[PDB]
């Protein structure tokens, strides 16, 4: 079990960690969050209590070095650091731990959740996608644009996501007009798994990082990037049989972490009607339209 | 964006367009089978691509082989005519390309806009004009060379005659729109009214009877009656 230490709590935030949040007050003598589970990438975001504007936070995975929370009182915001002295490190989280100053990620034993969000997310390809190499962790935040919106505008500050775009000349190949737009097997399984991405997981992994920094950023290039990785794939009548299996579980668990009051503008009506009652895969999203159907009935 | 009534003169400025309507590519009649079925019988048909400032329609007749063997005919039938107007592009040197495309039907959007991706200089646009070019297949000889065709085959016509010699492409435009929408309204009447006179003839190279300017105000004035006739036939007012 690992540990992110806060120095401390200058100002009042709501903090997350991963799917879980509190509250913290200002100066309330908080030093930062144990127990967190190795194995998987996490995400520390932050909410000001006097500026929802700007939720913004941190993906980062334990095993890639020891990390720490720091306000900065300049830049006016929780910064995410690595402290290179590993010894150092463990004693000031014996310490913090000792006066009992942390909250335990509060993970409950049967809740496969936050695997289930992040099953092919893996830091190497979100520092891909965030581009910020001098660190391990990867910033991300609301009003941080993608390389797609830029072309339709600071690109060190951009989301490199996979560009799809369904009419571009990728996507189609000429002869075929009709047939590559109206079945994108071709785009998905030779231009985007075999092409650009090398294999599904790769592709998931994308997918759930798109889907987990619309939900917690509200970042809405990550959402049209979730909603488009999904169409392309309802859209081939072509999928690998596992992928369609997959896709299922993915979204199943990403409609059921889905707060219910924010379904509204994290959900696409128009990608969602058209992956469960029009497309290709229609019928091969079992989990997905069911959750869907019961708890969104309205959307649909 | 759209094209509608605020920008009814950007038609007939100095950028190259076209319109493409796609309602008569795919024309079928239906009838009974001997089991008391329902089938159909497809026939040939025409992309209607006119630049409205020249009076050039490029006519691509359709022919019924294209739609052999194939499923879904009329979203095939857009997807085709997409092609077609691409290919007409491709074949015209680059100062003929247009520089925008109206389609009079929104469904034709994204089929065209697909494939013409190797010109993104080009603008696909709809249009909320209510425009008469299905009736295209009324103008007698426009039916008659689609209807003889055996095989795929572009013809041309000035769809305004020798007008533009004596007006402007604004003013043809709206005497064209009001014998298509004519014709739409009643064909028999219509085609009455443009040959009651015979000494009035239609040149080889035309589609329309030769008339005087005085004739044409006659003419015009004549199909308004008709389209405001039926208006009233239909609606009993
Ligand atoms: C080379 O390919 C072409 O289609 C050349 N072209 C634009 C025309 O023939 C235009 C035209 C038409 Cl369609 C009808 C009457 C007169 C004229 Cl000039």
């Amino acid at each position: 079990m690992n540990t992110v230490p806060f120095t401390s709590a200058p100002i009042e935030v709501t903090i997350g960690i991963d799917q879980y949040s509190f509250n913290v007050k200002e100066n309330q003598p908080f030093h930062g969050i144990k127990d967190i589970p190795i194995g998987h990438v996490h995400v520390i975001h932050f909410q000001h209590a006097d500026n929802s504007s700007m939720r913004y936070g941190y993906w980062f995975d334990c095993r890639m070095g020891n990390f720490y929370i720091q306000y900065d009182p300049k830049d006016g915001l929780y910064k995410m650091m690595e402290e290179r002295d590993g010894a150092k490190f463990e004693n000031i989280v014996h310490n913090f731990k000792e006066r009992q100053m942390m909250v335990s990620y509060p993970k409950i034993d049967e809740d496969d959740t936050w695997y289930n969000l992040t099953e092919f997310v893996q830091m190497d390809k979100i520092r891909k996608i965030v581009r910020k190499d001098e660190n391990q962790f990867s910033y991300v935040d609301s009003s941080m644009t993608t390389v797609q919106e830029n072309e339709l505008s600071d690109p060190a500050h951009s989301l490199n996501y996979t560009v799809i775009n369904f009419k571009s000349r990728e996507a189609i190949r000429p002869g075929h007009e009709m047939e590559d737009f109206l079945d994108k097997s071709y785009y998905l399984n030779t231009v985007m798994l075999q092409g650009i991405f090398k294999n599904s997981s790769n592709y998931f992994g994308e997918l759930q990082f798109a889907f987990l920094n619309a939900m917690f950023f509200g970042n809405y290039g990550s959402s049209l990037q979730w909603h488009a990785m999904i169409e392309l794939i309802c859209s081939s009548a072509t999928v690998p049989k596992h992928m369609l299996d997959k896709l299922d579980e993915i979204l199943y668990y990403q409609i059921k972490t889905l707060p219910e009051q924010y379904s509204d503008i994290l959900l696409n009506e128009r990608v969602w009607n058209i992956c469960l009652y029009s497309s290709f895969q229609k019928n091969s999203l079992h989990n997905t339209e069911k959750i869907m159907e019961n708890k969104y009935p309205e959307l649909l | 964006g759209a094209m509608n009534s605020s920008n009814y003169a950007e038609l007939f400025n100095n950028d190259i367009k076209l319109f493409v309507d796609d309602t008569n590519v795919y024309r079928v009649t239906v009838h009974k089978t001997f089991e008391g079925n329902v089938a159909t019988k497809a026939i040939n048909g025409c992309i209607f691509t006119l630049n409205p400032k020249t009076g050039h329609l490029f006519l691509k007749i359709i022919h019924t082989s294209v739609w052999a063997g194939q499923k879904r005919l009329s979203q095939l039938a857009k997807w085709k005519t997409a092609e077609e107007v691409s290919a007409l592009v491709r074949s015209l040197p680059k100062e003929e390309q247009p520089k925008q495309i109206i389609v009079t039907r929104k469904a034709m959007l994204d089929p065209l806009e697909v494939h013409m991706l190797d010109f993104p200089n080009i603008a696909i646009r709809p249009t909320e004009l209510r425009l008469p070019f299905s009736a295209a297949m009324s103008i007698d000889k426009l039916s008659d060379v689609v209807m003889k065709a055996t095989e795929p085959q572009m013809v041309l016509f000035n769809i305004y005659d020798d007008w533009l010699d004596r007006i402007s492409s604004y003013t043809a435009f709206s005497r064209l729109t009001l014998l298509l929408r004519a014709l739409k309204t009643n064909e028999e009447s219509a085609k009455m009214i443009l040959l009651s006179d015979p000494t009035i003839t239609i040149k080889s190279y035309h589609l329309w009877p030769s008339f005087t300017d005085e004739q044409w105000i006659t003419i015009e004035s004549q199909m308004r009656d008709l389209i405001l006739t039926e208006y009233g036939r239909k609606y009993n007012v």
